[PDB]
Parts: structure tokens; C-alpha cells; sequence
């Protein structure tokens, strides 16, 4: 009754435990009862986890879980694969990317790019499910596996470098709320490139540097262009995520000097130590 | 005759400590005529014999804390119930003030409404004196009872105090303002009883056009100022608190500086601590349009052109700082350096909020070209770092603090 908080959500890591010291096959009921609970919740932004704190909570429970209670993975990519009720407010944006970076966390450290991407040709996901003509209705109010799982990625990536570079520290967001962005973005960004360098995600990466090399098609997807724009804009006030950026660019070979002059600084007052 | 009251008063405070025993024998009589007898020393003509009996009283109660404590605060509630001479109330109502966190669960109930009558009676009161014990008294009786309360009883205490927000004394009206705001605060319902609240003192004034008493104005704008700390996280509404903005910006424009100072204050804390929906709608642009003397057109607050900050910038500074002529500077004889210096610290939270309203020409249409040679802008302001009043001097170097921070965190350094 109480597991949206995620003092909960310790204190059943703590019961999970016990049941897997003892009825190995308490600890396997208990792990599908939970999580047939928790995936339709992360699904409609239920879960109180908008805090470091409460997602590494989240993250520690998926670990303790019993395999087999995640195992078909079509509740998890029906919970991942959604829209918020909206965008217009900070917390909402928030309650979902860190439902969906729970989830990817799962995919890619108890799942293989052959048991997801075939999963997601099944179930009939789509890239459109978060355009930009759905990201600016819901901002007011309200094809192969590879490209959907890559395009879907690559949009949450635009989501918190627009907010990121748009919103203000008192008017629209806390600074608590956006040390939580950067940090939402540090842990995609870090995602990404553990798919892009460690080998094990090679379908993945062949569409994700196919996807950053097209235009918008039609204005549907942010341009590399457009993201490049955001985070250019960020090397003033937020380094260490250009880096990871920076880090991206490379594993999917854009190395267009258009960026890399720019970011380096190369020859054609004290200055700023975030350029240096 | 001087020496023999105090001997007694001092005597008795002795023995009192002194009986050791304690177990309810004539312990109880003896303290009773002895917390009595105090508090008529209080009361005494003769200025040592009460200088006496607040130390028999202090002394007395810090000795007996640690069993007949019960007692004590019954006592002291038997003084405030006589609503006797000035100094004898006082000196039993601040003592019972002290001591009211002290009050088991059990007790808080009987004691509140006991106190309701107590309260509202002693509002009534036209004392200065009893008046400054009763706004340091309401905050802590509400803060240790007020959860025992229930609708009509916050609601009868709160229109008592209201009445008061019409007197001639200052004081009669500090009083009523802050603890109408404390017993909200302390109430069950907090978020219901602040919308009440503003429901009440925006009733005293909407029509704005009619004939409202100078008294009143400075009574609810000061009720406003206490209240507006508050709101910032039933419950207040965006347009109920565009309300208190719209009518903050036209009492900046009274006859009478009392009320301009007490406009300038209460703007002072909209800016420096605004509700959510307040600053998104000062800040958005035409936010409100989608729900001394001036000289020229400034716009208005409704506009769709432009953000209700960007006026705001130019009233305060059309009204007092700035006459219309490029590097000239308001008399001191025309607006007082006290206005001056609230309306500078106005325009830097402005700026703080919104810091494009300070780059502004101060007319949205210009003067006469054969009066007014070349136009002003708002950043004319900066001129009263050279003003011999050290308070202005001081509040334009905020102002200059604000907007260096104000205009680097807006840019994200892209300046």
C-alpha cells in the first residue's frame, strides 16, 4: 500500500533478501508480485522517484528481484515505451525519465540486444511515440526494432538539453530540480555510451549512427544540428555533461570539425574556466 | 510604608520555595494567595515594590515548574479572566504565554476555549501597552493550541482582530495585522484560512474607487506584507493574488506617504519572496492580460506587448526617481529619501526576477522633442550612487550587485 516511497522500497530489498536466505520459491512469487505491481506504476509516473536517492533505491530492488519475474520483457518495454501525461511541468518530465532510466538499466544489465530488439518488432512500438509534434502538444498540456529503441533514446536526449538550457532557477525550477536534470542526463548519457563502446549492442549502434547522420524527416526528430546547438550552448555552465557529448559524437564518428574547432578552440581578459 | 510591601512580597516568595513538602496540604492555599498577592505587587503604585514582584513572580514559577506547573498557569489564567488594571493583565498575560507550550495534550482543548473569550476581550482593549504584550502573547498561545481549534472558533478570533485594522493607533494596527496572520499559521487548515484571509482584506478594499480610509490602507497593506511570507510553498489563486499586485502598484500612487512607504514595503516582499503562480505571471509575457507625476505613457500592467515587471520598473521609477530629463534627478523636497531608498530596493528585486525591464526607455511613447531634447531610460537610476544620503547610496549599489547577477545567470554567461 505504500510502495510509491522509496523508504518502502529498502525495506523490501530487506524482505527479498531474507526470502532468498530461505523458500527460494517465496523469494520467485514475492519478485513477480512486486514487480507486476511496480511496472504499471513506473508506467503512469506513480513511484516517488525523483531524487538520486530514491533511483538508486530503484536500481538496488531490480538487482534483488528474481530473474525470472522480468524475464518475458514486454512488461518492462510496455512500461518504458509511453508518454507522460504531460510536459508542461518540471516534476512530470522528471517522474518519467527516471522511470525510463530504471528500465533501460534493466534491459542492458539482464537482457541481450537479440531478446529486446526482437521483443520490440512484436509489440509494435513505433519512433513516433515521443516526435516533436507530440513533445510540443504535451509541452502545452496535452520500421526495424533498432531504429525505435535508437530514435526513442535520441529524443530524451533533446527533452533535458531543452529544458536544461530553458528553464530558470527560480521561476520554473528549483535548483534541486536541476541538479536532478543533470544528473538524469549524466546517467542516459553514460547508457549510451556503454551501449555505443562495449561491443555488446552492435545493431543499436549501427542505428544510432545512421540516425545521427538524417535530417529531422519532415521535422519529426531533432536534427544533430539542433542538439549540437544545446549543447554548445552548455559549455559555459555545465562541462563535465559536454564531455560526455563530446565522448558521444566520437563512438558514432561525427568528427565534423564545425564541432570540434569550436569546442577546442582552434586558432583561425582572463576567460572562463567551464571553456578551459 | 515603601519597604513593608516589599518585605512581604519577598517573604512570601521565600517561603514558597522554601516548604519542600509539597504534597498538595495548604501548599495549594499559599500559593494561590501568594501568585495573587504578586500580582497585585505588579500593579502597585510605587515603582521598586513592582520591580519586586516580577522577580517574586519569575522566581516562583522556575522553582515550581517541576511539579505544580498545573497551578500556576491556572492562576495566571484567573488574571487574564478579570481583564483587570493594565499592568496586572500584562504582567499575567506574557507569563501565560511563556509557559503555554508547556500544556499536556490532554489540557490544550479546555485551555483554548477558556482563551477564546481572553483573547477577543482583550483586543477590545485600548491600551498601547496591552496591545505590545498582546501581538508578542498571540503567536504563542496559537502556536501550542491552535490544532485544538475548530473553523468558528479561528473565525470568531480572526474578525476580532479585523475590527482593529481601522484604528488611529499604529500599534492597535501591528498588533491585529500579525496575529490575524500568526492564527492562520497556526491553525489545522493553514492553506483554507490564508485564502479566507485574502477573500476578507481584498473585501475591504476591491472597488478601489471608492472612498477607503487612509487607517484601513495602511491596516491591510501591512496585514498583506505579514501574510505574503507565507504563500510561497482550498489554497490562494493566481488571479486572488494579482489582486494584492494590481492593488500594491495603485496605493504606490496615494496623496499620503504613509501609505505610499506601506505600498513600497509590501512590494518589496512580493518581489523578494513571490507565490509560484505570481512570478509566472509577472514574468510571462502579457501575463496578466491573459487571465511625482508620471509626464508621459508608461503602459500598463494588462499590456500584451510585454512582461507586468517592465511596467512595474517604469511606475516606481517615473513616480519617484526620475523626472523625464536625461541625467537630472528628483528633489528632495518632492519624494523623501525613505521612499526613494524603498523604491530603488524595489526596482533591484524586479531586476532580480526579471532584468530586462531595467534596459527600458522610461515612456512607452515619448515627451515633447521641444521640452525633453533626447529620452530617458530607466538605467538613469544608477545616478543615485552620487545622492548624499548614505541609505540610497547603499540601495543603488544593490541594485548594481542584482543586476551583474541577475544578467550573467539569465545569459548562462553568453553575455
Amino acid at each position: 500500500r505504500l510502495i510509491q516511497y522509496h523508504q518502502v522500497l529498502e525495506m523490501f530489498i530487506l524482505v527479498l533478501q531474507q526470502c532468498h536466505k530461505e523458500n527460494e520459491d517465496k523469494w520467485k512469487r514475492l519478485s513477480r508480485q512486486i514487480a507486476d505491481i511496480i511496472l504499471p506504476m513506473l508506467a503512469k509516473q506513480q513511484m516517488h522517484i525523483d531524487s538520486h536517492e530514491a533511483l538508486g533505491v530503484l536500481n538496488t530492488l531490480f538487482e534483488i528481484l528474481a530473474p525470472s519475474s522480468l524475464r518475458p520483457v514486454d512488461m518492462l518495454l510496455r512500461s518504458m515505451f509511453v508518454t507522460p501525461n504531460t510536459m508542461a511541468s518540471v516534476s512530470t518530465v522528471q517522474l518519467w525519465i527516471s522511470g525510463i532510466l530504471a528500465i533501460l538499466r534493466v534491459l542492458i544489465s539482464q537482457s541481450t540486444e537479440d531478446i529486446v530488439l526482437s521483443r520490440i518488432q512484436e509489440l509494435s512500438f513505433s519512433p513516433y511515440l515521443i516526435s516533436c509534434t507530440v513533445i510540443n502538444r504535451l509541452r502545452d498540456g496535452d520500421n526495424l526494432p533498432e531504429e525505435t529503441f535508437s530514435r526513442f533514446l535520441l529524443q530524451l536526449v533533446g527533452i533535458l538539453l531543452e529544458d536544461i538550457v530553458t528553464k530558470q532557477l527560480k521561476v520554473e525550477m528549483s535548483e534541486q530540480q536541476h541538479t536532478f536534470y543533470c544528473q538524469e542526463l549524466g546517467t542516459l548519457l553514460m547508457c549510451l555510451i556503454h551501449i555505443f563502446k562495449s561491443g555488446m549492442f552492435r545493431r543499436i549502434t549501427a542505428a544510432a549512427t545512421r540516425l545521427f547522420r538524417s535530417d529531422g524527416c519532415g521535422g519529426s526528430f531533432y536534427t544533430l544540428d539542433s542538439l549540437n546547438l544545446r549543447a554548445r550552448s552548455m559549455i559555459t555552465t555545465h562541462p563535465a555533461l559536454v564531455l560526455l557529448w563530446c565522448q558521444i559524437l566520437l563512438l558514432v564518428n561525427h568528427t565534423d570539425y564545425r564541432w570540434w574547432a569550436e569546442v577546442q578552440q582552434t586558432p583561425k581578459k582572463l576567460g572562463m574556466c567551464n571553456r578551459e | 510604608t515603601k519597604k513593608d510591601r516589599v518585605n512581604h512580597c519577598l517573604t512570601i516568595c521565600e517561603n514558597i520555595v522554601a516548604q519542600s513538602v509539597r504534597n498538595s496540604p495548604e501548599f495549594q492555599k499559599l500559593l494561590g494567595i501568594a501568585m495573587e498577592l504578586f500580582l497585585l505587587c505588579s500593579d502597585d503604585a510605587e515603582s521598586d515594590v513592582r520591580m519586586v514582584a516580577d522577580e517574586c513572580l519569575n522566581k516562583v514559577i522556575k522553582a515550581l515548574m517541576d511539579s505544580n506547573l498545573p497551578r500556576l498557569q491556572l492562576e495566571l489564567y484567573k488574571e487574564i479572566k478579570k481583564n483587570g488594571a493594565p499592568r496586572s493583565l500584562r504582567a499575567a498575560l506574557w507569563r501565560f504565554a511563556e509557559l503555554a507550550h508547556l500544556v499536556r495534550p490532554q489540557k490544550c482543548r479546555p485551555y483554548l476555549v477558556n482563551l477564546l473569550p481572553c483573547l477577543t476581550r482583550t483586543s477590545k482593549r485600548p491600551e498601547e501597552s496591552v496591545q505590545e504584550t498582546l501581538a508578542a502573547a498571540v503567536p504563542k498561545i496559537m502556536a501550542s493550541f491552535g490544532n485544538f481549534a475548530n473553523d468558528n472558533e479561528i473565525k470568531v478570533l480572526l474578525k476580532a482582530f479585523i475590527a482593529n485594522l481601522k484604528s488611529s493607533s499604529p500599534t492597535i494596527r501591528r498588533t491585529a495585522a500579525g496575529s490575524a496572520v500568526s492564527i492562520c499559521q497556526h491553525s489545522r487548515r493553514t492553506q483554507y484560512f490564508y485564502s479566507w484571509l485574502l477573500n476578507v482584506l481584498l473585501g475591504l478594499l476591491v472597488p478601489v474607487e471608492d472612498e477607503h480610509s487612509t487607517l484601513l490602507i495602511l491596516g491591510v497593506l501591512l496585514t498583506l506584507r505579514y501574510l505574503v511570507p507565507l504563500l510561497q510553498q482550498v489554497s490562494p489563486s493566481a488571479e486572488q493574488l494579482v489582486q494584492v499586485y494590481e492593488l500594491t502598484l495603485h496605493h504606490t500612487q496615494h496623496q499620503d506617504h504613509n501609505v505610499v512607504t506601506g505600498a513600497l514595503e509590501l512590494l518589496q516582499q512580493l518581489f523578494r519572496t513571490p507565490p509560484p503562480e505570481l512570478l509566472q505571471t509577472l514574468t510571462a509575457v502579457g501575463g496578466i492580460g491573459q487571465l511625482c507625476r508620471i509626464k508621459g505613457d508608461i503602459g500598463q500592467s494588462t499590456d500584451d506587448d510585454s512582461a507586468p515587471l517592465v511596467h512595474c520598473v517604469r511606475l516606481l521609477s517615473a513616480s519617484f526617481l526620475l523626472t523625464g530629463g536625461k541625467n537630472v534627478l528628483v528633489p528632495d523636497r518632492d519624494v523623501r529619501v525613505s521612499v526613494k531608498a524603498l523604491a530603488l530596493s524595489c526596482v533591484g528585486a524586479a531586476v532580480a526576477l526579471h532584468p530586462e525591464s531595467f534596459f527600458s526607455k522610461l515612456y512607452k511613447v515619448p515627451l515633447d522633442t521641444t521640452e525633453y531634447p533626447e529620452e530617458q531610460y530607466v538605467s538613469d537610476i544608477l545616478n543615485y550612487i552620487d545622492h548624499g544620503d548614505p541609505q540610497v547610496r547603499g540601495a543603488t549599489a544593490i541594485l548594481c550587485g542584482t543586476l551583474i547577477c541577475s544578467i550573467l545567470s539569465r545569459s548562462r554567461f553568453h553575455v
